[PDB]
């Protein structure tokens, strides 16, 4: 067994962690006071769900977690709330006052003056792992800490812990639930610095999750809650391989040889299937054909985006529940006959299947109802790049004027590394034209 | 724990703090004697970003106020809530400043302003973590416009990472107390572009003509006026005093609707604004609308002749946040050639359970729009019709000002127009 | 008040489009920088499909269906009939093609040859023609191939129709230009209106050099032509005057013996490539209005030209049409505060 | 539409198919930017009180 630590990085990232950790639990069976009755090795073990949660000898499963943000009032929810009792207080960082959505701000001025602590917090996690694979580190684009501050986080993590790997949970701005006009700015920011120390980052666009919510469960102005608790959903069924018995994507390293077939492009496309209403009288429960061609749905990607359009370097198909690999094959021949798949000549045309039989746990009260089967597709599509065309354009609107930029200028970041990470995005761009267009 | 810190300077100044102190001591449950009363854990969840908490469970209003005469000061002592103050936060002269701003800067200003800091001093130590400072003003006076900007000067000088924040209330020869005016207004205009993050422009002919058009009220006053001002400094500051996301920081305020140093001059707006029919129920479209009209905006400029930067609504009440959404994105489809392209989103709405007294709901209008110049033109063109003559000078001469730097504040407010005019087209 | 953004100064259709939007006082037009907008006609090369439907609050609608140049390039159609199914390689209605690299670069060379050495070996008619996206038409092979290195860029080589239907008097080629519209939902509509962009000079087939009675192209025949406007006005024929022909001299209609094929053509082509382009489920929505090009036989049976993605139309038709546009592809989506025009082709989605 | 690396396990298994086949910054450097960029705070906040001192 090889250990995992999860940072959280800014209030996205808390956020998002702490819905998390909350259905790791219910799915482990942990209680929230760490308690783990099933678990009959007290105090130790290397099982699979201990590569997520250490034990004490009092019997406590606690993760292996780190929340960092620079200011106090979403960390102090975690202390208070139902789950205050997984964590010790060492795990919980907090600082005075935040980044105010200044990419510079969260890097250089408040990130200064933290970072070696935040280190020495993962050190001390680290020295209780015998063979620690790498990080899981949840942050947002947008947020001045979420950006500004992971950036400076993965370089050092990279210098600390080498042959490790790092994978990233990100969230990509929305203006449906935005607080800043400057997240363009931050979020090429903080992909041009971060890219090099990344070596696979699932991107999860608000909008689409924002859209998710009200189609599907019938939520007319969702809240973060909402919003997070169907992140959360996602995260488990991509870390759940991590966590339980299972030959795919057993450690982090698999990751990055199963998705990613050259660095630079390392952001895979995820769909999940089904999401229903459990406001909803009785569903009639989907079949394994049925789930696995909704995962060609734009209108279940965690970024809404083409990929009849691009071209697949990878393919992974990760299910939970009621299936069988000869019901899997059967919807694949018949995806494959009425649906548009281009992969590029360098990569074989297939799928690597993982089947979970447990399914998906769902939070007593939440949103999403019980369901036989579920599906979450990782495929690598060019299609992607159209968030990085989005995001781009927005960025060339504003830095054209040089609007706001006098407060990155003010914090220490010099106006030339603007045109250096965006010069950056402009490579990375043409790198996804060259792998899917002719 | 994020406090800031109020400074009421002036007549004008003092007065209308006094009334927004008394306005937002309601809202938060706070009594005239500062005896928490209300209801909702949600008035306390962030009380201490304006109030300290004392012995007994009270709370102290975190404000000091200042000025050269003991007279307006007397009367808030006197007034409602005049008892709530902390009275070592009263620091007062006593020979005035003659609405001389030269009087409120150089000379019996100067005499005075060390003993105002140290009160501000010692209020910071007291605070966790100091957001940054508010100063409610007239420009057109001497304290509030004089000794006011000589305030901000040496704040910035103690505090020169913090947000530095005003309410200025704009001169107009319609409600005018003296020809002076547009002098003592132009003087503090550069100090405010140089050493303010943000400044809430209050025009005094926008808040009369509301009163006798909209309001209905035959013969305004300056309690009238100051009525507008109250309820607009506590809508402006609803992000602030309440649990939200959105311009919820000083700081983040000014990031999100600053795109340049000196254009940080804002039209404030409030809505609804009815006379006294006054029972009807106002639906969300109607609030709407009549938050980005002209005519509930208090700057006394016209948004259709300019573009707007950014912009920062504010719903108070219990309302359809879905239905908010749908009329903000109509107003932003339906006119977005007032909007500049060059920003995206530049529209941002924040929502409040908790409505302001005697209303089911409301609307205030945050704006960043190059409009704004036409204020900034009025007073240039008063300041130059008397100027021209040097008529009046001898007031400011004497107390050892030379006309070159009259000539520099008149070229200072020339070039920050020039500034807004650049980025109209 | 609905908004749209215009981003092809260049098409003449949509310029008119935009006329009569204006005219009805419920839509209104912004600069072709701003996002707020209701509906993008959009420009030719490089349209950013992937910066479309993410406006909250705005349903956003595009005058082209992204992906649809796999049907609307020469070399790009050959290779969606050889390999797509529905299609087959057999297809009956689309001549002989082959897609041609230049040697300064899969490619079809040698296939081309073996199916020309068979010919040429059996007695048969083997002319061919030559063009990309500058025409050569040649009996040999060489003359051919040689062309098409002399260049740089994709070239197709397909069989040319030596027995074309001549009209009379004249004994002219022609060709027939159909405009079909294709709507959100993805129903195709086919303008009842079509023209024949006829040839003033007589068909002559011993002589590809002079390719002024061979190409109907409106441009070549009133510039290289010399009796232009002679027969009818423009060399535009309309399917009043074509009808009443095929009637009086081969004693049938043009619905019969024509039309049939043409509607199950485009019917064939755009339900084919439907799985690739629909906008069914997706975060914005397309229509885009196609133009076909047909080639009759004197056995009057009907083969496949091009398509064209951007097509002009005829001066007598520009507002019937445009209007229609506006009552089928913007109305429907956006509607305002018959008989229609168009014949609907009707499928299994 | 081949399968292979079938792996079965109590709580699940994984396998293949393959329809078609194909055809850093050290410590050093880091420290300089952080104290760069603060080095260029310090000046700007020196030209301010300077400034503010005329
Ligand atoms: N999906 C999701 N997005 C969130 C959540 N919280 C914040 N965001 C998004 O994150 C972006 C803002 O970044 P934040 O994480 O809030 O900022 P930060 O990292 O805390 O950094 P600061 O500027 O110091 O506050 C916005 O686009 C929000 O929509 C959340 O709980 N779930
Ligand atoms: N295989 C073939 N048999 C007979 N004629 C042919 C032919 N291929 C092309 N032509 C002639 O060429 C003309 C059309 O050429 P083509 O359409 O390939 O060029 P183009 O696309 O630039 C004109 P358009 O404006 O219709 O797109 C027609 O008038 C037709 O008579
Ligand atoms: N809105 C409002 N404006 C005022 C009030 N009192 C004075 N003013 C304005 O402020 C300017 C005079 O400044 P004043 O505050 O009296 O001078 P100071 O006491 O030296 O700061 C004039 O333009 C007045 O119109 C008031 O109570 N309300
Ligand atoms: C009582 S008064 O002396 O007649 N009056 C003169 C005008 N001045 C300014 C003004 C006009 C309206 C509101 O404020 C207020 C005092
Ligand atoms: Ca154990
Ligand atoms: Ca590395
Ligand atoms: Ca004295
Ligand atoms: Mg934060
Ligand atoms: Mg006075
Ligand atoms: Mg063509």
């Amino acid at each position: 067994m090889r250990e995992c630590i999860s940072i959280h990085v800014g209030q996205a990232g808390v956020q998002i962690g702490n819905a998390c950790w909350e259905l790791y639990c219910l799915e482990h069976g942990i209680q929230p006071d760490g308690q783990m009755p099933s678990d009959k090795t007290i105090g130790g073990g290397d099982d699979s769900f201990n590569t997520f949660f250490s034990e004490t000898g009092a019997g406590k499963h606690v993760p292996r977690a780190v929340f960092v943000d620079l200011e106090p009032t979403v960390i102090d929810e975690v202390r208070t709330g139902t789950y205050r009792q997984l964590f010790h207080p060492e795990q919980l960082i907090t600082g005075k006052e935040d980044a105010a959505n200044n990419y510079a701000r969260g890097h250089y001025t408040i990130g200064k003056e933290i970072i070696d602590l935040v280190l020495d917090r993962i050190r001390k996690l680290a020295d209780q792992c015998t063979g620690l694979q790498g990080f899981l580190v949840f942050h947002s684009f947008g947020g001045g800490t979420g950006s500004g501050f992971t950036s400076l986080l993965m370089e050092r993590l990279s210098v600390d812990y080498g042959k490790k790997s790092k994978l990233e949970f990100s969230i990509y701005p929305a203006p449906q639930v935005s607080t800043a006009v400057v997240e363009p700015y931050n979020s090429i920011l903080t992909t041009h610095t971060t890219l090099e120390h990344s070596d696979c980052a699932f991107m999860v666009d608000n909008e689409a999750i924002y859209d998710i919510c009200r189609r599907n469960l019938d939520i007319e102005r969702p809240t973060y809650t909402n919003l997070n608790r169907l992140i959360s959903q996602i995260v488990s069924s991509i870390t759940a391989s991590l966590r339980f018995d299972g030959a795919l994507n057993v450690d982090l390293t698999e990751f990055q040889t199963n998705l990613v077939p050259y660095p630079r492009i390392h952001f895979p496309l995820a769909t999940y299937a089904p999401v229903i209403s459990a406001e909803k009288a009785y569903h009639e429960q989907l079949s394994v054909a049925e789930i696995t061609n909704a995962c060609f749905e734009p209108a279940n990607q965690m970024v809404k985006c083409d990929p009849r359009h691009g071209k697949y370097m990878a393919c992974c198909l990760l299910y939970r529940g009621d299936v069988v690999p000869k019901d899997v094959n059967a919807a694949i021949a018949t995806i494959k006959t009425k649906r548009s798949i281009q992969f590029v000549d360098w990569c074989p045309t297939g799928f690597k299947v993982g089947i979970n039989y447990q399914p998906p746990t769902v939070v007593p009260g939440g949103d999403l109802a019980k369901v036989q089967r579920a599906v979450c597709m990782l495929s690598n599509t060019t299609a992607i790049a159209e968030a990085w065309a989005r995001l781009d354009h927005k960025f060339d609107l504003m830095y054209a004027k040089r609007a706001f930029v006098h407060w990155y200028v003010g914090e220490g970041m010099e106006e030339g590394e603007f045109s250096e990470a965006r010069e950056d995005m402009a490579a990375l761009e043409k790198d996804y034209e060259e792998v899917g267009v002719d | 724990m994020r406090e800031i810190v109020h400074i009421q300077a002036g007549q004008c100044g003092n007065q209308i703090g006094a009334k927004f102190w008394e306005v937002i001591s309601d809202e938060h449950g706070i009594d005239p004697t500062g005896s928490y009363h209300g209801d909702s854990d949600l008035q306390l969840e962030r009380i201490n970003v304006y109030y300290n908490e004392a012995t007994g469970n009270k709370y102290v209003p975190r404000a000091i106020l200042v000025d050269l005469e003991p007279g307006t000061m007397d009367s808030v002592r006197s007034g409602p809530f005049g008892q709530i103050f902390r009275p070592d936060n009263f620091v007062f002269g006593q020979s005035g400043a003659g609405n001389n701003w030269a009087k409120g800067h150089y000379t019996e200003g100067a005499e005075l302003v060390d003993s105002v800091l140290d009160v501000v001093r010692k209020e910071s130590e007291s605070c966790d973590c100091l957001q940054g400072f508010q100063l409610t003003h007239s420009l057109g006076g001497g304290t509030g416009s004089g000794m006011g900007t000589l305030l901000i000067s040496k704040i910035r000088e103690e505090y020169p990472d913090r947000i530095m924040n005003t309410f200025s209330v704009m001169p107009s020869p319609k409600v005018s107390d003296t020809v002076v005016e547009p002098y003592n207004a132009t003087l503090s205009v550069h100090q405010l572009v140089e050493n303010t993050d943000e400044t809430y422009c209050i025009d005094n002919e926008a808040l009369y003509d509301i009163c006798f058009r909209t309001l209905k009220l035959t013969t305004p006053t300056y309690g009238d006026l100051n009525h507008l001002v109250s309820a607009t400094m506590s809508g402006v500051t609803t992000c602030l005093r309440f649990p939200g996301q959105l311009n919820a920081d000083l700081r983040k305020l000014a990031v999100n609707m600053v795109p340049f140093p000196r254009l940080h001059f804002f039209m404030p707006g409030f809505a609804p604004l009815t006379s006294r029919q006054q029972y009807r129920a106002l639906t969300v479209p109607e609030l709407t609308q009549q938050m980005f009209d002209s005519k509930n905006m208090m700057a006394a400029c016209d948004p259709r002749h300019g573009r707007y930067l950014t912009v920062a609504a504010i719903f108070r009440g219990r309302m359809s946040m879905k239905e908010v959404d749908e009329q903000m994105l109509n107003v932003q489809n339906k006119n977005s050639s007032y909007f500049v392209e060059w920003i995206p989103n530049n529209v941002k709405t924040a929502v409040c359970d908790i409505p302001p007294r005697g209303l089911k709901m409301s609307a205030t209008f945050i704006g960043n729009s190059t409009a704004i110049q036409e204020l900034f033109k009025r007073i240039s063109e008063q300041f130059t019709a008397m100027f021209r003559r040097k008529a009046f000078l001898h007031w400011y001469t004497g107390e050892g000002m030379d006309e070159m730097e009259f000539t520099e504040a008149e070229s200072n407010m020339n070039d920050l127009v020039s500034e807004y005019q650049q980025y109209q087209d | 008040m609905y908004t749209f953004v215009v981003r092809d100064e260049n098409s003449s259709v949509y310029a008119e489009v935009s006329r009569l939007l204006l005219a009805t006082g419920q839509w209104k037009r912004l600069r072709k920088d701003n996002p707020r907008f209701n509906l993008m006609l959009g420009e030719r090369n490089r349209l950013p499909f992937g910066r479309l439907g993410h406006e909250p609050g705005l349903v956003q609608l595009v005058n082209y269906y992204r992906g649809a140049d796999k049907l609307c390039r020469k070399a790009s159609l050959v290779k969606l009939i050889k390999t797509s199914p529905e299609l087959s390689e057999s297809c009956t209605w689309f001549p002989e093609s082959y897609v041609i690299y230049p040697t300064n670069l899969t490619d079809e060379r040698e296939v081309f040859l073996a199916a020309y050495n068979r010919r040429r070996e059996g007695r048969e008619g083997n002319v061919w023609i030559a063009k990309s996206s500058g025409i050569l038409i040649s009996s040999e092979a060489s003359e051919l191939l040689d062309f098409i290195d002399e260049q740089g860029q994709v070239h197709v080589i397909q069989k040319y129709l030596e027995k074309p239907l001549l009209l009379e008097p004249g004994h002219r080629k022609f060709d027939i230009r159909s405009w079909v519209l294709v709507d959100h939902l993805y129903n195709i509509y086919l303008y009842r209106e079509g023209v024949l962009r006829t040839s003033s000079e007589p068909y002559n087939s011993a002589n590809f050099q002079d390719k002024t009675c061979h190409l109907t192209n409106h441009c070549i025949q009133k510039e290289y032509s010399k009796n232009y406007g002679r027969y009818e006005e423009g060399n535009e024929m309309f399917f009043e005057e074509f009808n009443q022909y095929l009637m009086d001299a081969l004693n049938t209609t043009l619905e019969n013996s024509i039309l049939l094929q043409i509607k199950h053509i485009i019917r064939s082509c755009l339900m084919c490539i439907e799985p690739a382009i629909s906008t069914k489920h997706l975060h914005y929505q397309s229509f885009q209005l196609f133009g076909f090009d047909f080639m009759v036989d004197e056995e009057l049976k009907v083969w496949l030209i091009e398509v064209n993605g951007a097509p002009a139309c005829a001066q007598k038709l520009y507002a019937e049409l445009c209007q229609g546009i506006v009552d089928v592809a913007i109305s429907s989506v956006f509607p305002l505060a018959p008989t229609s025009i168009f014949i609907k082709l009707h499928h299994h989605h | 539409m081949e399968v292979i690396e079938l792996n079965k396990c109590t709580s699940g298994q994984s396998f293949e198919v393959i329809l078609k086949p194909p055809s850093d910054p050290s410590l050093e450097e880091i420290q300089k930017k952080l104290e760069a960029a603060e080095e260029r705070r310090k000046y700007q906040e020196a030209e301010l009180l300077k400034h503010l001192a005329e």
